[PDB]
RNA sequence: UUAAUUGCGAUAACGAACGAGACCUUAACCUACUAAAUAGUGGUGCUAGCAUUUGCUGGUUAUCCACUUCUUAGAGGGACUAUCGGUUUCAAGCCGAUGGAAGUUUGAGGCAAUAACAGGUCUGUGAUGCCCUUAGACGUUCUGGGCCGCACGCGCGCUACACUGACGGAGCCAGCGAGUCUAACCUUGGCCGAGAGGUCUUGGUAAUCUUGUGAAACUCCGUCGUGCUGGGGAUAGAGCAUUGUAAUUAUUGCUCUUCAACGAGGAAUUCCUAGUAAGCGCAAGUCAUCAGCUUGCGUUGAUUACGUCCCUGCCCUUUGUACACAC
């Protein structure tokens, strides 16, 4: 009923946008373990993008008059547009910053 | 008159060669006879810890007995249904007679 | 004699044995209609086949389902599967067999789940442990 | 003494006994037996339990 | 034990369970250009009651202008027709 | 977990050393002599003595 | 071509029965109503007052349709639920059997319903009749 | 929608049964925020006094609350079954007496206090300020301060 | 190389034995050899709703025909990696695709290596050895108190921080599980209550009776609705009761109330590879009476696992040792 446009395609956008390309992985370093910055994975960006989404969607749901649904559909719209709001879109962002500094 | 043999047994061995002989004499004598209605075989199962005391891990066991019931209609004069019923007695294999 | 085939689709528990024979063309479960148990997903779900298919292979077919055993999920799935093996039957004793083979191609396209039936049977459950895997607790001191 | 037993003892675990060792503990009334479990297991084999899994 | 807070106030909301002309009037121009109604949407957009929000989606449903895509219940959803 | 145990092996390669011309490379066929031309106490253990003489047979029709 | 209860939807069918019922009010209610909370699991009584007696009456008929012969203690652990017993973990608890038992004596009464040999309670002949009737009118009035 | 007049009918906190409530809530969880009367009971006397449950507690009449009023003092009179009650057959008389916001607290200590002089097992738990119900107080009731 | 001293193999070893496998159950696919008024179809013995249109839902035995292709059965059939590719001193093996039940020994269990704990059990014994008591004894008549006093700390767990929820109404699905003979077991009722209980046996020596165990978050219409609320019966006082010859320091169940914790819960710590985690429910055990426990089953169902020893442990080899009650 909003963005009129393909459900299925803004769902994948969001999808694509949210799945984080670089993380951190434990690097044993020697007594002080260290992050390394890890690139490449599909299938973990596709798996951290639904994860991020849905965890996001029910801490928006949880003690709150809005219901998941909806919850969920504003976040997948905000995510998918590109709004630097959304709390998937954030907490990725915010993983993508710690691990360029590590780098 | 309707008699009927029913055989409550644990042991299937001796259940299907009684039943096997029972009909084959019967096949052979040639009567018009039901053939064995094979219950379901009731399992007595018992779970008990294995060690006396209550020291170790908490490890169980379960022994089970194994019970097979079949029974068979038949309608015949009294001498004959009589001479099936006595005849192949085998031990650990219980039979009774019902009618109806 | 009025042809008629016994197909049955099975679950974790739940049986559903489908009677598909010539008659007007219907589908009914526990004599009411398939499309008729309002469930608004399941609903669906049952239709799945017959929307895949097309009303032209339920003219003068009349498939009665009855069911037993399973939750809600479970008793659909069994549905589904025996009136997918019902339609099989029936194309193949008395339609085309190549009719059947089409069917069954169109079905295996669409999800190769439609004919086989799942066999994730349940696993039981050992002692020291309140499932079958899972374990109670580790404590120490 | 005609007060000597007196009390009833007609449930409890003064009515369930083992019988093979009056033990109070442990006792399997299942099936009607009446062999407490550590027992149980010793003559399971003769009684006719076996044990499959 | 330990209170495991500081005692300020909360939000103190003042959800609207009565209203008057001047928030009718508000309420009946706002609520057309609105893509997606329900009962959050008008709360949180509205800062009213949620009985207050239900009673006014149930007239404005029962006079026409919105219509409904899901009556399923907790979730509510109202388009309306251009 | 398809490596075969000794006895499977050695029941095998005597069957394979005595009676080479009487089998042939078909899994259906081998067990179906197999059953008649050896004792076995397992028709899962007959499966797998039957399925590596079909292995051997397919490594001798090729070196 | 065949109009029956099975064929027809559940909520709706019932909801033009209590509809119906309530508008011919000749049930005979038992009286107490309204003080009771259909159970013995319930935390709270239910919502309308006048109402929800010819909803029980409607279901314990269609109930017996559907079923061949059904007492008073199926009908209680029919319509039981899990009860929120505090801190020990919810358990299975039965309806209330004065309730079940004074609907199938109302249904006797107004002869929807009749007592069956073999022991039981069926659904009667004019009872069949107005279940359908009442069916029936679901059907012309939605189609 | 409906217009009252913004009167001193509508008060943030207002009196009620001599104690304070809170408006904006329905009616009979008005009644149920009065101590010693809750959900069940409240519910019940609306649904007997017959009037609409979905309607709203802004508007009460004079004699709605007279016949609340005359409800609470002679609850037998208006052919209550007796065992909604919350004291059945007193040990002053053994009538049926239903309990106000301090009458049930008057009461809960004339109980009390009956115990601790008759010197029971229970009143001296009560005075103790232990568990008397039989519980398990090796491992709970710590934090009775 | 997977789980394997599992095998292929080189070789002062050859030939063996025990463990692993092999084995025995459990759940899965059988339109077969043989099936009963316990799971049905058409005429019928009797009858109703959509009508004189061909059917469904109903309700019953002796009045019969065709079958266990759904419950269960007994000489019993297949699955062994079958087939097709890629990889190798061109040797065992690994990685991918088909009717079909899955190609991680199909998944899970049972007993389980001439080795040892100075681990538990002398509170399971008319199994004793060594000491205790040897006619006011630990054998035993009756009354009671007690893992229910706590100042306190530690564990399997159950209910919860609720709007993916609580409640009210319409649907409402498993079997391996249990059951009176020297005097009762689970329950089918004409009457009363959300409750237990009486008159007779429909249930019996039991797949036919309880019981399709009609048992739960599961599908729809609303109320509560973010405010410490309707999630707490923690806690405490009023009435009915099955059991017990005594349920009083709620054994247990049902009618009524206060509001004390709860804003991803700190150091730490436990379980989880296909229907397992988890959620919810059912049956047996202990029982004169009640499960918050255990053993089994049923409903929905799991992203990161075919990876690694970084932590905790292992197995083999080499190695060092001042260790050998063995770090």
């Amino acid at each position: 009923v909003l963005t009129d446009q393909n459900p299925i395609q803004v769902v994948v956008d969001a999808i694509t946008n949210t799945g984080p390309r670089e993380d951190t992985t434990r690097v044993g370093g020697g007594g002080a373990a260290r992050r390394q910055a890890v690139d490449v994975s599909p299938l973990r960006r596709v798996n951290q993008a639904i994860a991020l989404l849905t965890i996001g969607a029910r801490e928006a749901a949880f003690r709150n008059i809005k219901t998941i649904a909806e919850t969920l559909a504003e976040e997948l719209i905000n995510a998918a547009k590109g709004s630097s709001t959304s709390y998937a879109i954030k907490k990725k962002d915010e993983l993508e910053r710690v691990a360029k500094s590590n780098r | 008159i309707k008699i009927r043999i029913t055989l409550t047994s644990t042991k299937v061995k001796q259940l299907e060669n009684v039943s096997s002989n029972i009909v084959k004499n019967a096949e052979q004598h040639n009567l018009v006879k039901k053939g064995p209605v094979r219950l379901p075989t009731k399992v007595l199962k018992i779970s008990t810890r294995k060690t006396p005391n209550g020291e170790g891990s908490k490890t169980w066991e379960t022994y089970e007995m194994r019970i097979h019931k079949r029974y068979i209609d038949l309608e015949a004069p009294v001498q004959i249904v009589k001479r099936i019923t006595q005849i192949t007695i085998e031990p650990g294999v219980d039979v009774e007679v019902v009618v109806a | 004699a009025v042809p008629s085939v016994q197909t049955f689709g099975k679950k974790k528990s739940a049986t559903a044995v489908a009677h598909v024979k010539a008659g007007k063309g219907l589908i009914k479960v526990n004599g009411s209609p398939i499309t008729l148990v309002e469930p608004e997903i399941l609903r669906f779900k049952v239709y799945e086949p017959l929307l895949l298919v097309g009303l032209d292979k339920f003219s003068n077919i009349d498939i009665r389902v009855r069911v037993t055993g399973g939750g809600h999920v479970s008793q659909v799935y069994a549905i589904r599967q025996a009136i997918a093996k019902g339609l099989v039957a029936y194309h193949q004793k008395y339609v085309d067999e190549q009719s059947k083979n089409e069917l069954k191609k169109a079905f295996t396209s669409y999800d190769r789940t439609l004919l086989i039936a799942d066999s994730r049977r349940p696993e039981p459950k050992k002692f020291g442990g309140k499932g079958a895997r899972s374990r109670f607790q580790k404590s120490y001191r | 003494e005609n007060v000597w037993f007196s009390h009833p003892r007609r449930y409890g675990k003064g009515s369930r006994q083992c019988r093979v060792c009056s033990s109070h503990t442990g006792l399997i009334r299942k099936y009607g037996l009446n062999i407490c479990r550590q027992c149980f297991r010793e003559k399971a084999n003769d009684i006719g339990f076996n044990k499959f899994r | 034990k330990k209170k495991w807070s500081k005692k300020s106030m909360k939000d103190r909301a003042q959800h609207a369970v009565i209203l008057d002309q001047e928030k009718y009037d508000r309420i009946l121009k706002e609520v057309p250009t609105y893509r997606y109604v329900s009962v959050s949407v008008l709360v949180d957009r509205l800062k009213i009651g949620g009985s207050l929000a239900r009673i006014a989606l149930r007239h404005l449903e029962k006079e026409g202008i919105i219509k409904p895509i899901s009556k399923h219940s907790k979730q509510a959803i109202y388009t309306r027709a251009t | 977990g398809r490596v075969r145990t000794k006895t499977v092996k050695r029941a095998s390669k005597a069957l394979i050393e005595r009676y080479y011309p009487k089998l042939t490379l078909d899994f259906q066929t081998n067990k179906r002599l197999c059953d008649e031309i050896a004792t076995i106490q397992s028709k899962r253990l007959r499966n797998k003595i039957a399925g590596y003489t079909t292995h051997l047979m397919k490594r001798i029709q090729k070196g | 071509p065949g109009v029956s209860v099975r064929d027809v939807a559940a909520q709706d069918f019932i909801n033009a029965y209590a509809s119906f019922l309530q508008r011919q009010g000749k049930l005979e209610v038992p009286g107490y109503v309204d003080i009771v909370k259909t159970s013995s699991g319930n935390e709270m009584p239910p919502q309308d007052a006048e109402g929800w007696f010819y909803k029980r009456a409607a279901s314990v008929a269609r109930h017996i349709y559907m079923r061949k012969q059904v007492g008073v203690g199926k009908l209680n652990k029919l319509y039981g639920g899990a009860k929120s017993r505090g801190v020990r973990p919810y358990k299975h608890i039965d309806a209330s059997g004065s309730i079940n038992r004074k609907v199938l004596q109302a249904l006797e009464k107004i002869g929807i319903v009749e007592i069956s040999p073999k022991g039981g309670r069926r659904i009667s002949e004019n009872g069949q009749r107005d279940l359908d009737r009442i069916a029936a009118q679901t059907l012309e009035e939605d189609e | 929608s409906l217009v009252v007049q913004e009167q001193g009918s509508f008060q943030h906190i207002l009196r009620l049964l001599n104690t304070n409530v809170d408006g904006n809530i329905k009616i009979v969880y008005a009644l149920t925020t009065i101590k010693g009367v809750g959900r069940r009971y409240s519910n019940l006397v609306c649904k007997k006094a017959d009037v609409d449950l979905h309607k709203r507690a802004g508007e009460l009449t004079q004699e709605e609350l007279e016949r609340i009023v005359q409800i609470m003092q002679n609850p037998t009179h208006y052919k209550i079954p007796a065992w909604f009650l919350n004291r059945q057959n007193d040990i002053t008389d053994g009538k049926d007496y239903h309990t106000l916001a301090n009458n049930v607290e008057s009461k809960l200590r004339d109980d009390l206090e009956r115990l601790k002089k008759i010197r029971a097992h229970r009143g001296i738990r009560h005075f103790w300020g232990l568990r008397v119900r039989g519980q398990h107080t090796k491992t709970t009731g710590r934090r009775r301060a």
